[PDB]
């Protein structure tokens, strides 16, 4: 069973979004009034699941293939999940969802107006290797209207969710692509105050990696929170 | 002073975190294996027992697009962090609430218990996070059972919660479906009764 | 009795920190969420009490003598108490109050680990003289930790409490010491929005006043309020 | 515009108030003179009164850490800044909230009337100021009296407050505490029935 | 027995203090007048100690526990010991002595007014890891006066004692307070021509490394002499 | 050109010295292992004897606050790196001078030859490094022996001193403490007979 | 920190400051009152002594265009600073060194004890500053008495200086001129015997 050894870098609650972010119209009802509670970490926040003997299929990860081809811009999402201290998090989980070229969501939900790819569901997973890298086999999904101010457009995005060592490192993001010029109008986006920080969110074209002739590439690296040894505790 | 790289910031999950996350939920074929809500078969060690909840907005209306996770120890309050669909536990856990009913449901046992860091036993309880569209970061809770009275009077994490009418919040109440043993635990994210929500 | 002869210049509630300040998640609950009613001010807020005839002991302003010596940095703290026209502001009541060395409060609920020091108690008066001086002879307190976020630690600092001449003209407030690197990442310094305003609260270490082989000095001056007389009223 | 030197900035009295401005309630050995809550000699002119009260937060929680400061007439309605220990009577006090029970009391008498700037006479009343931790500028309010409701008819203060609904707030109800004339005045910082909060 | 196996890369004299710094007082009798002698390096110069067996006790390197508790601020003092090359230096030892939270050190001939911390020595010693790592936890020094100039104070600090691998590294230097205002004032640190050079001299806060509710962190990293093998000789 | 990382820049040892490296030169509690001022057993081979010395300032007064750190082979010209409280011989030592007397004492043996980078045998010696308040960075010395003339006529290291006059100051002149062989090596930082300090 | 205005930094007097401040000296026509070496009436009630000196230069040359100034306390240990000539004794006077022998002389009385800040008393004394062309910043130094060796042991300022061979610099040798009570004081700016200077 796991055992209490680590210790997490403290979360820096200035630089993720904070609850309420007013132009993000839904966040007013969903965020809470009174102040989160501080408690010290304990065997039950700094130990979580570890993945490594999950079944994973042969194209969990390759979304031209796991649901004909799929129709739009052919690219690989590749990088490496590190803490911190810049330290490899090997063998983590890594889930990704997203919409087809045209914008629409294959839930029951999604009425978009863009029809729905035939040959495309829009999940993965991926265990991160020894080294803490992961890649995805996609295609570049399109833009989408929603219903916040009257002329709301997300930028292009694929959803992201890390598991990391523990609970206490969990994380649920979302990852833009460089150059979209939807990115600084986004309300969701700008719940993220600081700038800089909204960089960190756009993976970068990468034609280092891209396979000539077939498919482009970007890089996409996660930095969880730091992981250090229990001292003078 | 000393600065580190800087954590990833987190993004709302969105109203269609199912099809990543909730395959069976969003109604859509899943893969051959699925992290779900059953963290115990029928011949795991411990007292089977049935979780189940709403979650509530600021208005009072129930959240029909939540996704939550659970950790806790089996009934030997310990934590089995490898996860495999062959073991009889698994101390991980995902749910989500019905774009109808709006109810989540768990099958797991009562977590035995653990201690904190100074060595202080806690009172058994179950680790969750909250996620869902309108949450910008999730919000992480714990359950705790009404029928651990004594215990629950002990808890140095319960204890740091400065207004004893706070602590009721995180209180599951004990009931009984189809004659099994079962816990309500509703979360209110906002406003009166508003669940109370930890930093780590 | 007293008699209403003075205006006092109206506070700028942009300057001083808010009442809602959510970093400081005690602002949360006991914070109005109506507006200030603003009255004329009047005989009522003109006046205040005056404490020249208060019976002050010999070491009421000494915290080394006042509860052997104290442990910890022998340092005296000086300043000037004067109004927004520059005008000093004589014969007014000054408190103050603070930790030992190591960040430990002589009071019931500091269950901080940090030890008591059987020498210091940690509280001294002083009235300011005919130039608007007072001075007090300390130990320089820690800095300490406190139910915030998770990791967050007061910059070493002194409590302050100052009459003035009117009700209109009270004020508590803090002193931290130059240089101090925990200043700019507290939520209570930061309830203050202008990094002025913040500067004002900053003692300068002051060699000119400093005991050579024995003490060192940290000079903070105090602005209270401008006074004026009513005019054309 | 003309700019004057900036006021040094205020700052929460903190939850230490006590040892440096309460003495006594800080459990704490006092000195020879400190200034407290009995602001009248039992030989002072006027009609003695004790006055209590309470302090909640916007959750309906007591505010154990509280610490005011009053402000007064005496019974000739003239105020008495020239603050000495032999006086029978001083136009100035301060008062602290329990740990325990959460209550302040204080001894004086009913003030008599003032007028304001204008020449018009003013309801009798005490102003206060409310310190504490997380009160980042004290709080600035006024105690009225029940039976004065003549004179609160007409002042000019409580007539600047635009909803009558909101003028209730500041009057304090008559009550008797051991045979002896008492008034309660609980201050609610935020919420249902918030208390009004002067700025001058 | 030890094999002249190593260089040193060669002393940068102009970046350490000269010898002769008259503001400091005393190196003014204790300074040579003649010119140092370069000689090769040699087998006597390139080995030293290796002090991998000797004996520690259990809290040779915990102030707090190894002489009540001591009054003051509690703070871990960590960092690495690398060599020019970035190459981390193991099992190396390091030794520290200091002053109590008021400046006074328990030495005989210190009969600055500021009393002694019965429980506290003031002296530590560390082997550093694998990672060349090592860290202390102790209580942050006090300033004190000197008889140098008529009103000289010494910024807190912390005396450091390094062997590396051989006596060409050994070294001895004086830790500093990040934002100490002391600091540019001291003849001590002015011995040290190249501001940059003082820098390296001054500790960082480092929250990342501190204990909540418990103690505050300060990072200080060593960098002893490149070692490189012989070439060509 | 080329630069690397700059090393940590050195500082004075001050006058409380003796604290953290001279336990009982301090006159305080030692721990169980120290390191001082006997490098050989009374059993260990070679030629045993004591060396002892005064350090002058430029004044021609006696430092009484310096500490001295030795490094040598042992008999067979062999450097002991592996440091034990066990080995009947130890290459390194650590002395520091009386607050009284100023004299500082080591335990030893005559170092056998080693040869430099070169091939060449040196003469027998004790390298020394001085440490003291007013010192910004320690000095280099060599401790050779009067009765190894032939050997130090032919020294590589020594010959490098330009001045013959000046290699004298690296001599220790041969005595008897209590019929035991005793060498005699003072140390003039400065001025008339100034001791050649080294740089490498 | 704090800064205040800086002090007005100074200058050397160069080699004509006796025009201004030794007139006879310079060989001009005085005023009708001068300040100068005759600190004591015939009258003045103490020990009439002359004082009696010469100053070199770190070369051993004598310096001959040197002005001295001195403060002292009456027999009593009392400081006179209302300057007079009518005074049977001032505490300030003025010499020089002549252009020719290169000595300079005074007129007074042996000054009486006087206790420190910490009412510790000093051996008697003379308080001195040198002023001459190359001194940038003018020299202070005190000048104490041979025959008062028991004081002089006791002396908190003599007891400052770290090495008691330099304590003797500032002793006066006590001799007679023309059967008078003389003390001689040689100061010695640079090298061999270099008399103490003070900071304050
Ligand atoms: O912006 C917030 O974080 C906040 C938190 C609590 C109440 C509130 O009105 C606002
Ligand atoms: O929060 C939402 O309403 C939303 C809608 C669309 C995409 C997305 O990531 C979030
Ligand atoms: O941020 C405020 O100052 C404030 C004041 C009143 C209501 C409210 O929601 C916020
Ligand atoms: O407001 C607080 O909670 C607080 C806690 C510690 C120190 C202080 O000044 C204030
Ligand atoms: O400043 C120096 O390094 C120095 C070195 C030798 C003689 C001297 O006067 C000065
Ligand atoms: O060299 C000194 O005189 C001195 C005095 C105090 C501390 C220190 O490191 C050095
Ligand atoms: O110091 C000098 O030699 C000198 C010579 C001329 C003018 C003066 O101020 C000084
Ligand atoms: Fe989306
Ligand atoms: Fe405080
Ligand atoms: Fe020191
Ligand atoms: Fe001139």
């Amino acid at each position: 069973p796991a055992q209490d050894n680590s210790r997490f870098v403290i979360r820096d609650r200035n630089w993720h979004p904070k609850a309420l972010t007013p132009d993000y119209k839904t966040s007013i009802a969903r965020s809470p009034r009174q102040a989160l509670v501080s408690i010290p970490q304990s065997i039950s926040e700094t130990t979580g699941p570890n993945f490594s003997h999950l079944g994973f299929g042969a194209h969990d990860h390759d979304l031209l293939l796991n649901f004909g081809l799929p129709i739009g811009e052919r690219i690989i999402v590749a990088g490496r999940v590190v803490d911190q201290y810049g330290k490899p998090v090997p063998n983590t989980l890594v889930e990704m969802w997203q919409a087809n070229a045209g914008g629409r969501y294959r839930h029951k939900n999604d009425r978009y107006l863009a029809p729905l790819d035939p040959n495309f569901g829009g999940v993965g997973r991926c265990l991160t290797d020894s080294d803490g890298y992961y890649s995805f086999r996609t295609i570049k999904p399109g833009p989408y209207p929603w219903r916040n101010g009257p002329n709301d457009w997300r930028p292009a995005h694929i959803h992201f969710g890390i598991s990391g060592p523990s609970i206490a490192t969990k994380l649920i993001t979302q990852l833009y692509f460089e150059g979209d010029p939807l990115i600084p109008m986004c309300p969701i986006v700008k719940s993220i105050a600081n700038p800089e920080a909204v960089q960190q969110l756009i993976a970068k074209l990468d034609m280092n990696n891209a396979n000539p002739m077939d498919c482009l590439a970007y890089r996409f690296d996660i930095v969880l929170r730091g992981q250090r040894k229990t001292h003078f505790e | 002073p000393i600065e580190l790289l800087p954590e990833t910031p987190s993004q709302t999950a969105g109203p269609y975190v199912h099809i990543g996350l909730a395959l069976e939920a969003a109604g859509n074929p899943t893969r051959d294996q699925e992290i779900w809500n059953r963290l115990a078969k029928p011949d795991a060690p411990g007292e089977h027992i049935l979780l189940l909840g709403q979650v509530y907005d600021g208005n009072g209306h129930l959240v029909r697009d939540s996704f939550l996770e659970v950790w806790q120890a089996d009934a030997n309050g310990e934590y089995q962090d490898a996860y495999n669909l062959e073991n009889a536990f698994n101390s991980f856990g995902r749910t989500a609430t019905t774009f109808d009913a709006g109810e989540w449901t768990l099958h797991t046992v009562k977590p035995g218990v653990v201690n904190n860091a100074a060595g202080v036993p806690m009172a058994p309880h179950i680790n969750i996070s909250l996620f869902a569209r309108g949450i910008n970061i999730h919000l992480h809770t714990r359950l705790y059972f009404d029928d651990e009275a004594q215990a629950n009077a002990k808890c140095p994490v319960l204890n740091l919660i400065e207004q004893p009418q706070r602590r009721e919040t995180l209180i599951a109440k004990r009931c009984e479906v189809d004659g099994k043993t079962a816990y309500r635990f509703d979360i209110r994210i906002q406003g009166e009764g508003e669940t109370v929500f930890f930093d780590f």
